[PDB]
This record gives structure tokens, sequence and C-alpha cells, in this order.
């Protein structure tokens, strides 16, 4: 009888609105901005189906050293997306780690810098998982 | 707003196909849908056919994804079979945006014709070994077993999916008594039963 969920991150198209980038903020490596709070909605069913779910991204790292901050698409460089749980702390890309208002799932995003970075815009995609008990 | 029909899917061996419906609930967006079947270890397996392995949603819509056993009658006859259907939703697109597809994953058991054991007497025949520092759970049935609520006593553990015939082994944090509900066929909660390590 239980049906899955319908998941939505943002309003339209899974599409989350960042910051702008100012290099300032991200002159050097380790250097990150403020970062913006985003939601993913996981709607239209049982509160217990979506609560004891588990979630997990995916996406293409930055480089080798920073296996937890994704890639931008190019048109600003040295610097990725990093996502955050609740309470900011940073959560892989490899697709494997998990685990689990009404079944909303808060989320942080901001920039992380691997160098100097230059000026441009900051555009990411990535995929998020769903797994059902 | 992609949505599935289903948080499992139990294949009955002897069914050349199985339906899973999949819907969007937003008139606002559009979705391209890729869907695959991969086995209990993650691995693309081609013995389930996914039709239509793509196509696209333009707003609120609903579509029946027909599932395939193209087992060739190998898979184990005495127990079920894991595997796992994904279903990937791919928004169309877009000023400095994060967008992001989603991957709904769902059980898929492929389940023999001749078990013994009736599905519904499955989750009482659980067993619970104390080891050192943690707790197994021993499945003597031929179901995947998903335990959920486990707990020792007082304490809260951890979720396992204990295969058939098989085991699994969660963390203790040092009760007898224990406590646990499963999911049925139909993604619902047993009620509450009881075990003794």
């Amino acid at each position: 009888m239980n049906a899955a969920c319908a998941v939505d991150a943002g309003s339209v198209d899974q599409t989350v609105q960042l910051g702008q980038v100012r290099t300032a903020s991200l002159a050097q490596e380790g250097a990150t901005s403020s970062a913006v709070g985003f939601n993913i909605q996981l709607n239209d069913c049982d509160t217990n189906v979506a609560s004891k779910a588990a979630v997990a991204f995916l996406g293409t790292a930055i480089d080798a050293g920073h296996t937890n901050v994704l890639a931008l698409q190019s048109s600003a460089t040295n610097v990725g997306v990093q996502i955050l749980d609740r309470t900011g702390a940073a959560l892989t890309l490899d697709g494997a780690t998990f685990s689990s208002g009404t079944n909303t799932i808060p989320f942080q995003a901001r920039y992380f810098a691997t160098g100097a970075a230059t000026p441009g815009a900051a555009n990411a995609d990535a995929t998020f998982k769903v797994q059902y008990q | 707003g992609v949505a599935l029909g289903a948080t499992r899917v139990i294949y009955p061996a002897g069914q050349k196909q199985e339906q899973l419906a999949v819907t969007n609930n937003d008139e606002n967006s559009t979705y391209l849908i890729q869907s695959w079947v991969e086995n209990a270890d993650g691995v693309k397996d081609g013995r389930f056919i996914v039709t239509p392995p793509l196509f696209a949603m333009k707003g609120k819509k609903e579509n029946t994804l027909r599932i395939l056993d193209a087992t060739n009658n190998q898979l184990p006859q005495d127990r079920e079979s894991l595997f796992w259907m994904n279903v990937k939703a791919i928004p169309s697109m877009d000023e400095n945006t994060l967008q992001l597809a989603i991957i709904s994953r769902i059980k898929l058991y492929y389940r023999p014709a001749k078990l013994a054991l009736p599905p519904d007497q499955a989750a009482e025949k659980l067993r619970f070994r104390r080891s050192a520092n943690s707790l197994t759970l021993i499945n003597p049935t031929p179901y995947y077993l998903t335990v959920t609520e486990l707990n020792a006593g007082t304490r809260v553990l951890e979720n396992a999916l204990v295969p058939p015939m098989g085991e699994s082994t969660v963390k203790l944090p040092s009760g007898s008594n224990i406590t646990y509900r499963t999911i049925n066929d139909y993604g619902a909660l047993t009620p509450k039963m009881t075990g003794v390590m």
C-alpha cells in the first residue's frame, strides 16, 4: 500500500540557488565561502517511509585531494561546491555514504577553494540518491 | 517531484512481467526518466529488463514501468534473490545554481514459486546471538528480512537487512529483551515482535 516519495530540491527542476562567488573570500586553498541553505523535500508519502530512508550524493570531485568538493561546469576556477548536513558537516560524493516541518531534509551548500579562485559563475551538477528501507 | 508506486517489488518466479508506477506531481517540472536494475553488488544486471528504459515526463504524469524476468531460470530456487530497482529523474535545465538528478532505489526480490515457509511467518523465525561487542541476527528462512526499530532492552540499535539462510551483525552498546519490527511486502511496518539474545 505504501508508495515511495516525490523528491524535490528547490521549487522547480531540482534547481538550487547558490550565493555569488567572491574571490576575496576564497583567496587560498582551504578557504570557504558562506553557506547557503537548501532543503530536499520527500513529499506525498508516509512520514515513516521518508524518515526511515537512506540518502546520499554522487558527483565528480574537483580533484583527487578533495573527494567531497563537487566540481564546476565551465566560469570561475580553483573552486567547487561542497554539500553539508543540517549543522554544517560536509558529505561524500562517492554515492556510498548514507544513512538516515514534515519530510524535509535540510542541507547547506558552500564554495571550497582549491587555490586562488578566479572570478566567474559557479554552476554545479550532482545526483541525489534515495534508497528506501 | 518524481515518485514510485512502491518501496519494494516482489517478483514471483513464473511471471512474464512485473509492473511499477512512476509519477511526477509537478506541472512546472520536466524530467527525463532513466531506469535500470542492479544486483546485490550494485552492478548493472541484464537479468531484469526494464521498459521503457528511457522516457520523458513533461509535467504531472504517470508512467508504468515493465519489469521483465530475463534470468533464464538461473537464480536460486530455494531462496529470494536481492536486486535493486533504480529510477533516475533528470530535470530540464535553466546564475550560480546547483542542479540535481534524483535516483530512487528500491528492493527487487526475485521470489521462487515453491518456498515451504509462507512469507508472513518469516519474521518470527529471526534469531539473535550475542558476541563480544556485537549482536548477530540469524535468519533461517528463504526471505530477505528488513529489520527495523531493533531494540536491546532499552537501547536502540541499527537497522539490518538479514539475507535468507544467512546473517547480519550490528553493534551493541553493552539488555537481553529484544524488540523489533520488519517491513512486509506492501512496505508496511509489522507490529512489535519480541526476541531473546
